[PDB]
C-alpha cells in the first residue's frame, strides 16, 4: 500500500 | 512540532552505528512517511529510505542501502537508522524528515582510520570599534563550535568555514566586531570528538 | 530513476528572474510527484514546491514551478540576496518498478547585488604560536562584492605555498562576502623575515595591510 513517497501534506 | 537527530560520531572502517530521530510536540501514532537523507560534505542530497507510521508500516530503501542499513519505529517518538560495514563513502551529515516537509538540523558521521586531536586556540588581535578573533587550528576531525561569552554575544560574529590544512588537520577562524562595552570578550571553542572545551579571552 | 538537474550553477542579478530545469529518466509517480527545495549552508533543505506546482505554506508566490511526467522547471521571480542558496528537485516514483525516489543534483544560485568595496584587517601571530614550530598569519576581507583576489607578500616577495582561503556565504540583505586568508610558515621562515603584507584586490583597486614581526 506504499506506492511512492509522500511529499507535503497528506 | 520538530525533529532532532543524535548518535553521529567518528567510527573505524567496517564498523556499525545507530542514529536516532527524536520527535517533539507530536507523536508517531499518526500517519507519516519518516525518511532519512544524507549529504556528504560539499555534495548533493542523497535519499536512504523511509518508514511509514500510523496506519501502515512499510520499510523502503535505495538500492545501494538495501540490506545494509535498517530503519524502524522504536517508540511513538523515536525512529532509528542502523548502519553496518561502514566505509569512507558513508561519511556525511544525516537528516531525518517528516513527509520531506519537516526536517531536523542533522547529525554527522566520519568514517576513517584517523585518530582524534583537540584544537589549539590562539587569540586574534590588531597590531572606536575593534575586530578581535580566535584562530582554532590542528584539530581532527570535524566539527567544532565557537560562541562568544557563552551565547551572549551574537551580533557582529563571523565564523568562517573550516579548511583542511596541508598537514591533514582542520582549521578555522572566528571574528567579532566589538566596541567598549561589552568589553574584553571570551571565545568558547568546543570540540566534541575529543570531549574538550577551550575558552580564550581577548582584548585590544 | 535518475533526476538530471541543469544548470549546475548560475549567476544572476537582483531584480531578475531565473530558471532551473529538471529532467527525469522515467515519469514521476502519478505524473506529478515532484518537488523543489532551497538549502543554505549548514541548514537542512526547505520545501518550496510540491506536486510539481503547489506552493508549500508560508512560501512566497515569486517561487513558481511547472511541468509534467519527465520535464519540470523552477522559476524564481524578482531575485533577491536572500535567495542565494543551492536548489534541488526531488522525484517520487513507483516503488514497484524500481526505487521510490531520486534527488536532482542541485543548482548553485549566486545573486549579483550592488558593488561594495572591502575593508581588510591583518592579525599577527599570537605569542604561544612560534614555540610550536609552525606559524599562521590571518588576513580578513570584510563585506565586499564582487569576488576579490589575495596575494601574500613577505619582504616584497610573493608567496606561492602555505596559503589558505575561506569565504562566508552571501549576506541575505546586501549579497556581500567575507573572506579569511591564512599564510602558514615554519618557525624558521617566520623568524627569518620582517615585513608581512596582505593584498586584497578588487579589479584595478586594492587595499593593503602589513605588519612587521618585531613591531608586534
Ligand atoms: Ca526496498
Ligand atoms: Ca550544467
Ligand atoms: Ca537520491
Amino acid at each position: 500500500t506504499r506506492k511512492s513517497i509522500r511529499i507535503g501534506p497528506g | 512540532q520538530s525533529l532532532e537527530e543524535s548518535g553521529g560520531d567518528l567510527v573505524q572502517p567496517g564498523a556499525s552505528l545507530t542514529l536516532t530521530c527524536k520527535a517533539s510536540g507530536f507523536s508517531f501514532g499518526n500517519n507519516y512517511d519518516m525518511c532519512w537523507v544524507r549529504q556528504a560534505p560539499g555534495k548533493g542530497l542523497e535519499w536512504i529510505g523511509c518508514i511509514e507510521t500510523g496506519s501502515s508500516d512499510s520499510a523502503a530503501y535505495a538500492t545501494w542501502a538495501k540490506g545494509r542499513f535498517t530503519i524502524s519505529k522504536t517508540s511513538s517518538t523515536t525512529v532509528t537508522l542502523q548502519m553496518t560495514s561502514l566505509t569512507a563513502a558513508d561519511t556525511a551529515t544525516y537528516f531525518c524528515a517528516r513527509n520531506f516537509d519537516l526536517w531536523g538540523p542533522g547529525t554527522l558521521v566520519i568514517v576513517s582510520s584517523g585518530q582524534p586531536k583537540a584544537p589549539s586556540v590562539f587569540p586574534l588581535a590588531p597590531c572606536s570599534t575593534v575586530t578581535l578573533g580566535c584562530l582554532v587550528k590542528g584539530y581532527l576531525p570535524e566539527p567544532v563550535t565557537v560562541t562568544w561569552n557563552s551565547g551572549t554575544l551574537t551580533n557582529g560574529v563571523r565564523t568562517f568555514p573550516s579548511v583542511r590544512q596541508s598537514s591533514g588537520l582542520y582549521s578555522l577562524s572566528s571574528v567579532v566586531s566589538v566596541t567598549s562595552s561589552s568589553q574584553p570578550v571570551t571565545c568558547n571553542v568546543a570540540h566534541p570528538a575529543t570531549n574538550t572545551k577551550v575558552d580564550k579571552t581577548v582584548a585590544p | 530513476q535518475v533526476l538530471t538537474q541543469t544548470p549546475s550553477s548560475v549567476s544572476t542579478a537582483v531584480g531578475s528572474a531565473v530558471t532551473i530545469n529538471c529532467q527525469s529518466s522515467q515519469n514521476v509517480y502519478s505524473n506529478n510527484n515532484l518537488a523543489w527545495f532551497q538549502q543554505k549552508p549548514g541548514q537542512p533543505p526547505r520545501l518550496l514546491i510540491y506536486d510539481a506546482s503547489k506552493l508549500a505554506s508560508g512560501v512566497p508566490s515569486r517561487f513558481k514551478g511547472s511541468g509534467s511526467g519527465t520535464q519540470f522547471t523552477f522559476t524564481i521571480s524578482d531575485v533577491q540576496c536572500d535567495d542565494a542558496a543551492t536548489f534541488y528537485c526531488l522525484g517520487g516514483y513507483d516503488c514497484s518498478s524500481g526505487d521510490c525516489a531520486a534527488f536532482g543534483g542541485g543548482t548553485e544560485v549566486v545573486v549579483r547585488g550592488d558593488p561594495v568595496a572591502p575593508t581588510v584587517l591583518i592579525f599577527p601571530p599570537a605569542a604561544d604560536q612560534v614555540a610550536t614550530g609552525t606559524v599562521t598569519i590571518v588576513c580578513v576581507a570584510n563585506k565586499y562584492f564582487p569576488d576579490v583576489t589575495v596575494t601574500w607578500e613577505v619582504d616584497g616577495t610573493t608567496q606561492t605555498t602555505g596559503i589558505e582561503n575561506s569565504k562566508t556565504p552571501q549576506n541575505s540583505a546586501d549579497c556581500t562576502y567575507n573572506l579569511s586568508s591564512t599564510l602558514t610558515l615554519t618557525s624558521t621562515q617566520y623568524n627569518s623575515h620582517k615585513e608581512y603584507t596582505c593584498k586584497v584586490t578588487q579589479g584595478t583597486t586594492s587595499v593593503v595591510q602589513s605588519f612587521n614581526r618585531g613591531d608586534c
